[PDB]
């Protein structure tokens, strides 16, 4: 059977345990497929998975002998997905010309075996093993060159005869090559010769996230090997596999003595990677092409008396009202911010002039209270809601972050341009969390986007300006009386810039309460979640649809109509900034846009203002 | 025994005490010189604990004791700082203070607090900061710490916490609470959405988790209480952050002839005895009432019917009284 040492991982066994490993999906709870792909490529460097051989069967015990014993383990796995690329060629017959694909070097390299605790939690007891970590690195050292194959020399005659170094020391036959010639004088070793292997050295911090707070982070030095070695940079805090390593350091200094207590770096094995409906002018071309190749999909289409039915809801008086109700049926009260939400769905008409233009829909919304207002369970709902939006917390975001990535590709090895948060989220609606929280280089993002529409980039690889054209609702919390326009904090400029901004605040409503607290502390009862505003006429499916076709079969114009009011409006607030006027005569236009109006009223634009005057009749505290 | 020792800690720590020579040098030293060291045998750490413990058995008979007399609550509540005379309704409060609940979660989810924030107005006597001696005193995982004081570096974790994140799950107190200028009175104004500090400075991004419970000793404005001036006046704080506090207790001090003959018999009879209440009264010991919050705070209950209906009906009355008064 062949027992070797300590490490008690038989030979001519556990090659055929993995030799007919081969062929499996299988399970799982690929495998030859991407073997056949490492075929031609040459790359060689078999990554594998860990894990397979677990709860796999046979080899069950393979991944405790790789586990506790990774040393051998990945010299025999080499050898035998060697000896099976050889098994693979023969099937095939005559492959790649000839016997010499065969030659080149192979290895495995696995990864995630189990989940590790830090390096800080390791037990001196275990050290030869495969150990995850993660951390930040501090510097790549220069490149130390490491023994392989050892040259000598001697004064006679001279010969060339060198030996190999094996295990990690050098012993030359003191006399002699080749023949013979002897003398006993002392060999002499060609320096440059000899041949040499790549060792790096990687410092890395242990988990910055993770620590004793405030005791600063423990150093752990991996040294990697061959390919490996360069093949990185710095402060990557993702994660690294290989074999624990302890040894001894030569102290004082000289002496030749050891220092007794064995200095631990890591051989790290393996290192793994990285860190309702749609519009169509949005669309565009891909309504005006896919049609020539044709397809199918895309826009949703309505039957007839479904149809029949919106155009017959419209006639109900209450429908402002109603629609206002039902977007939020969790959610009590606070009837006005329901709404201008709901004529943020419908916001604008997109207007593109002879060229340029594009004022586009888009309405922005800041909202503002005291705590537990509900203020996020909007934010979940509005984003479950509309098709492309995204939903990005405060401080967890950077003016990085909310565009242009330039990350490196890793499955082609490439560098491949990352669309951003803010260009994702193109079309329909971004959520924020903690507006008011943004670091100070982010916010400078949104002085583009809110005005231009669309965002500049000049950096790095690529340089154009692209379009996101986007609604944003933000959430803000607060830090009677004082200045409100103080006690949002915010600049200013920035605060007066978005269409509608909510405070929330109390309506004297006694009389709400009541029914909040009637609406919220059930469930509660019953268990099962049935109906929740009832007895409340809602639509359900209905105002997905019927929103939709708002929204594509409606373009509204003031006409004469509007323009009086609106700017009276204005003046009246005046006697602020022009934006306010800009605001109306977009928000207003969404109100028309519902109620299937093709033209706004002189009515209508009442209420579009009176809900910029809403916050205003809480703005008096 | 490795890893048992942490930074900071005081620590019985007892081993042989030991030289481990001298690995040279040897020329200087002469001789030997040992210099030596301790070896670690055993460690016990000063200050090692509810909710977590699993019985509740036999330990119930420690609990009940207190329990079968009745009047638990107000038993407890003066059990609280017997140490000062008076306000029986403030530490009947800070009963509750100690024990806290049921915080909620939505499901979806996010949380909702979860916790009661005390504050303690009025001045300069009244002995306000000494119930917060007390109970800091008492609760586990309690700190005390002063305006300035604590600096703002002291509640937010440097990368090398305190306050704040150095008390969580437990009470934290406050004192001079007006004297703590700006910056602080951010954080702890953020720490009411519970759950959160949120550091965005240099070498730190992380938000880290304060469950912290906060009971803030504060003076009003000088001298003491102007009656002359309203509410609000003679409180120098923003109404951005009392709207946070639930319950604000504010202490004020008019002569009384009557009252404070007890009160000066109260700290006559002790200092001249330790002991203070006596003909009749059983003071709780901290130790099994600490057992008995700790055995209070396993329950979650839940509002029936009637109580909720009446909880509404009682605050519109309470907010239309409270407006009906006039600004």
């Amino acid at each position: 059977l062949r027992i070797i040492w300590g490490t008690n991982v038989s030979i001519q066994e556990c090659t055929t345990n993995f030799r007919n490993f081969l062929m499996s999906f299988k399970y799982k709870f690929y495998y030859i497929k991407q073997l056949n792909e490492m075929r031609e490529l040459g790359t060689s460097n078999l990554n594998l998975d860990a894990r397979n051989l677990l709860a796999y069967k046979q080899t069950e015990d393979l991944y405790h002998q790789l586990l506790n014993y990774p040393q051998e383990v990945i010299s025999i796995m080499d050898q035998t997905i060697k000896d099976c690329m050889v098994s693979l060629i023969v099937d095939n017959n005559l492959d790649y010309d000839l016997d010499e694909i065969e030659t080149k070097f192979y290895k495995v390299r696995p990864y995630n075996v189990g989940s590790c605790k830090g390096m800080r939690e390791l037990n001196p007891n275990d050290i030869d093993k495969l150990i995850n970590l993660k951390g930040l690195v501090l510097r790549s050292t220069p490149v130390i060159p490491d023994m392989k194959v050892a040259f000598f020399k001697c004064n006679v005659c001279d010969h060339t005869m060198a030996v190999e170094i094996d295990r990690g020391v050098i012993q030359e036959p003191a006399r002699c090559e080749r023949i013979d010639c002897n003398e006993p004088n002392s060999m002499s070793l060609i320096h440059n010769r000899c041949s040499f292997a790549d060792k790096q050295v990687i410092k890395l911090q242990e988990t910055p996230d993770f620590v004793p707070d405030g005791q600063t982070p423990h150093s752990i030095s991996l040294c990697v090997y061959d390919e490996l070695v360069d093949s990185c940079r710095a402060g990557d805090r993702i994660e690294v596999t290989g074999t624990f390593r302890s040894i001894p350091i030569r102290a004082n200094s000289r002496q030749r003595v050891l220092k007794s207590l064995y200095k631990t770096y890591v051989d790290v094995v393996h290192v793994k990677k990285v860190s309702d409906v749609d519009t169509s002018t949005i669309e565009q071309e891909l309504m005006q092409n896919k049609v020539d190749h044709n397809e199918v999909e895309e826009v949703r289409q309505i039957t007839d008396q479904d149809l029949a039915k919106i155009r017959e809801v419209a006639a109900r008086e209450d429908l402002y009202s109603l629609l206002a109700r039902s977007i939020a049926p969790s959610i009590y009260e606070l009837e006005d911010v329901k709404k201008g939400i709901l004529l943020q769905l419908f916001g604008g008409t997109n207007k593109t002039f002879t060229k340029g233009g594009r004022y586009r829909g888009d309405i922005n919304i800041l909202l503002c209270g005291d705590p537990s207002t509900s203020k996020s369970q909007i934010l979940q709902y509005v984003h479950k809601i509309t098709p492309r939006g995204v939903y990005t917390s405060g401080k967890g975001s950077s003016a990085v972050g909310l565009t242009a990535y330039i990350t490196r590709d890793v499955d082609t090895k490439q560098l491949v341009l990352e669309s951003g948060a803010l260009v994702l989220s193109d079309g329909g609606v971004c959520c924020i969390d903690e507006f008011d929280k943004m670091s100070d280089s982010t916010r400078s993002v949104l002085h583009e986007v809110m005005e231009q529409q669309t965002i500049s980039i000049a950096k790095a690889g690529i340089i154009t300006t692209l379009n996101a054209r986007s609604s944003i609702l933000a959430s803000a919390n607060p830090i009677p009386n004082l200045p409100v326009t103080e006690n949002i904090d915010l600049p200013p400029p920035l605060l007066s810039r978005f269409d509608l901004v909510y405070l929330v605040l109390d309506k004297v409503d006694e009389k709400n309460d009541r029914e909040l607290a009637k609406h919220l502390t059930n469930l509660y009862l019953e268990d099962k979640p049935e109906h929740i505003s009832q007895d409340d006429v809602l639509p359900v499916e209905f105002l997905t649809m019927y929103i939709s076709y708002a929204k594509e079969h409606i373009h509204p114009i003031i006409t004469e109509a509007a323009k009086t009011e609106l700017v009276r409006a204005y003046v009246g607030m005046r006697k602020a900034t022009t934006r306010q006027l800009e605001s109306m005569i977009r928000l207003a236009e969404a109100h028309a846009k519902m109620k299937l109006k093709n033209v706004v009223e002189l009515e209508d634009v009442q209420e579009a203002v009176r809900l910029i005057r809403s916050a205003i009749k809480d703005y008096a505290t | 025994l490795v890893r048992s020792l942490s930074p900071g800690d005081i620590v019985d720590v007892t081993g042989i005490f030991l030289p481990a020579p001298y690995t040279g040098f040897k020329a200087l030293k002469a001789g030997l010189l040992t210099e030596t060291y301790l070896e670690a045998q055993f460690v016990r750490q000063h200050k090692k604990k509810f909710a977590s413990f699993s019985l509740t058995s036999d330990v119930e008979e420690r609990v009940m004791e207190l329990i079968t007399s009745g009047d638990v609550y107000n038993r407890l509540a003066k059990s609280i700082a017997p140490e000062i005379y008076g306000n029986l309704d403030v530490k009947k409060a800070l009963l509750l203070l100690l024990v806290g609940g049921v915080d909620k979660r939505v499901g979806d989810g996010m949380k909702i607090r979860g916790d009661i924030n005390v504050c303690l107005m009025g001045d300069p006597g009244v002995a306000k900061s000494q119930l917060l001696k007390a109970i800091c005193k008492i609760s586990p995982r309690g700190v005390y710490t002063t305006g300035k004081g604590s600096s703002g570096v002291g509640l937010t974790a440097a990368v090398m916490g305190g306050a704040l994140v150095l008390a969580d799950n437990g009470i934290c107190c406050i004192d001079e609470f007006d004297k703590m200028d700006e910056s602080d009175r951010t954080a702890i104004h953020e720490v009411m959405e519970q759950q959160t500090i949120s550091i965005s400075k240099a070498g730190i991004n992380t938000t880290l988790n304060a469950r912290t419970s906060i009971l803030a000793a504060a003076n009003p404005l000088y001298g003491r209480y102007n009656p002359r001036l309203s509410p609000l006046d003679n409180i120098n704080l923003p109404a951005a952050l009392l709207s946070r506090f639930d319950i604000l207790f504010l202490m004020l001090d008019i002569p009384s002839r009557d009252d404070d003959e007890k009160l000066a018999e109260h700290v006559t009879y002790v200092h001249m005895h330790n002991k203070q209440p006596d003909l009749d009264f059983t003071p709780v010991e901290p130790s099994k009432m600490r057992e008995y919050i700790a055995y209070a705070k396993t329950k979650r209950p839940v509002m029936s019917e009637a109580v909720n209906d009446y909880v509404v009906q009682a605050y519109i009355r309470l907010r239309q009284d409270s407006k009906r008064e006039m600004d």
